């Protein structure tokens, strides 16, 4: 984790240009950017490679990889000290309120559809970059996070009857 | 062949080719106001000099990353590659450390770089690398070595970032080339002698009088008109010159005679400039030209040698002293001699004794300009002194 962490700073190409760099702003327009791609065909191949849904899945890669790359539940991090550093190089590469941002999109739960676009697994990198670099430690955040970003997600899920397209 | 001792005086520069032209930025920092750094430009020193006084930094100590870990978990060495320095301005007192906070937006991942009173943390710890394959760690560096600061805290490159008005060096993962060029080599410098870099004044053998300027109770305009004067004004900060080199490079060396340099007034921070029409006055840095700034000591009145010495790249030799040594002002242009005047006339001789200080060919040969130099405490408070009032009618302007 520690060398990985190394040569992707030493290399800050690696990551996507909308979040790194002196353009783009951060994931949260990534990912907006990349859901209007996604729906506008005329940005796609004319079973065609979704150019957004692929740009999606890359940046949830990208920040699942850095969350299992965290240093740990704070085991050694208690008591270490560049484990406290990379995760200070991990908040300061990747905000906060982006991710509860990005986390908080409540995609639509549908006659199935293609699930060729903003998959629900997308949710569950952010998650545990969530859970892994930042954590849940703090009652108002807990609390705001669990309003904007769970509720709808719960209410989408809960409100099934028989048309269960999506496990 | 020279190694980079430790507590020694250094400068760090480098070049940033934009425009399509290639320039000559340090690392500089005010220290007293504000704590983050900023550049000055050693090129183009021609019509703008480059404040010195502000670049300089001195190694504290040099130790290896597990001895820097193993003492963080708790003498005249060498600089070795790979190692880890600590950088002490020279003036401030403080130490360069990488801080937390952002200014520049164009890098939204970059931390900026400045002073800190402790030395506690990763922060002020800087470590080297070399900036060449010839040269791999555990080597010994030495003057003219390309090197490369990476932070020890945030792990990143001391990258020099580019912008319209943002021309700040800040701690971003693209590394850059800094170049080390010496000062004091933390050598014996010879007690009582002159060093370059010195805030010192001058007095008479038999007059008990120094060359400076009206106090702030008159305007700028009489500020910048030059003059003798006793009594109090032995010790004042308005009393106060600087001795600043047009080298880049030891200029805080033995300043020997027949070299140049610009005669700075800390209170003012204006140098004493010429033009033929009039007399000596004082002149900002962004007109200070190097002919008509510059300016030398001789030791007789006589024109026996003046292109003689052209450069020396050491320490020197011991050779003005501050007590015994009579020196003679003398202009790179004209060559003239400092005379004491009576502009004064007897109508009011008995009032403020005044005698304005002309340069011309013959001059009275009873000057015997004795050096004498002003502690660091002075020398700090007059240019915190300088700051402070700068800052303040900056202030008293944007408020009125």
């Amino acid at each position: 984790a520690n060398v990985v962490v190394r040569l992707l700073i030493r290399r800050p190409e690696c990551f996507g240009p909308a979040l790194r760099g002196e353009g783009g702003n951060g994931l949260l327009a990534a990912m907006e950017e990349a859901i209007k791609i996604a729906e506008d065909p005329s940005r796609d191949g004319p079973d065609t490679i979704h150019m957004g849904n692929a740009i999606m899945t890359f940046y949830a890669a990208l920040i699942d990889l850095l969350g299992r790359c965290a240093p740990e539940m704070h085991l050694i991090h208690a008591g270490k000290g560049e484990a406290i550093r990379i995760r200070s190089i991990l908040r300061s590469l990747i905000p906060l309120g982006d991710l509860v941002g990005v986390i908080s999109i409540a995609f639509q739960m549908p006659e199935p559809d293609m699930s060729a676009g903003f998959c629900p697994d997308h949710k569950a990198a952010m998650v545990l970059f969530l859970d892994r670099v930042y954590g849940i430690e703090v009652q108002d955040f807990l609390l705001h996070l669990l309003e904007v970003g769970f509720l709808p997600d719960l209410r989408a899920a809960a409100s099934l009857d028989t048309a269960a397209l999506s496990x | 062949i020279q190694f980079l001792r430790t507590d020694d005086e250094v400068v760090l520069q480098c070049t940033a080719t934009i425009h399509k032209e290639q320039q000559k930025l340090c690392l500089a920092a005010e220290g007293f106001g504000n704590r983050l750094c900023f550049l000055e430009s050693t090129s183009n020193s021609k019509n703008v000099p480059p404040d010195l006084s502000i670049c300089t930094f001195v190694l504290e100590q040099s130790l290896s990353v597990r001895a820097l870990q193993e003492m963080l978990a708790n003498g005249h060495r060498t600089l070795l590659y790979g190692h880890a320095i600590l950088l002490r301005h020279s003036y401030s007192g403080m130490y360069l450390c990488c801080l937390s906070t952002s200014r520049s937006s164009t890098d939204k991942l970059a931390f900026d770089v400045g002073l800190q009173e402790d030395t506690t943390g990763e922060a002020c710890w800087w470590t080297i690398h070399p900036a060449s394959k010839q040269r791999s760690e555990g080597e010994k560096v030495r003057v003219g070595d390309d090197l490369i600061l990476v932070s020890v805290s945030s792990e990143r490159y001391l990258h020099l970032s580019y912008g319209n008005s943002s021309w700040h060096v800040d701690a971003a993962f693209q590394q850059t080339l800094w170049s080390v060029a010496p000062i004091s080599s933390g050598s014996e410098a010879a007690q009582g002698y002159l060093i370059g870099g010195d805030v010192l004044r001058l007095l008479h053998g038999h007059m008990d009088e120094c060359l400076t300027v009206p106090s702030g109770e008159h305007g700028e305009e009489q500020r910048r008109t030059v003059h003798y004067e006793g009594g109090a004004v032995s010790v004042h900060a308005r009393s106060l010159w600087r001795l600043e080199t047009l080298r880049v490079a030891w200029s805080g060396s033995h300043i020997r005679w027949g070299q140049p340099f610009r005669l700075r007034h800390v209170t003012t921070g204006k140098y004493l400039s010429l033009m033929e029409d009039k007399n000596l006055l004082l002149m900002d840095k962004e007109k200070a030209d190097v002919k008509s700034t510059a300016f030398a000591f001789r030791s007789s009145k006589e024109k026996l040698d003046v292109g003689v010495r052209k450069e020396v790249d050491g320490m020197g030799t011991s050779e003005i002293k501050y007590g015994d040594s009579i020196c003679y002002i003398q202009h790179v242009d004209t060559g003239l001699w400092l005379t004491y005047q009576a502009v004064d006339v007897k109508s009011a001789r008995m009032g403020s004794i005044q005698r304005k200080a002309i340069m011309h060919h013959e001059g009275h040969m009873d000057d015997g300009l004795n050096l004498s130099r002003s502690q660091h405490e002075e020398s700090r408070t007059a240019r915190v002194i300088r700051s402070t009032v700068f800052l303040f009618n900056r202030f008293i302007r944007g408020l009125d």
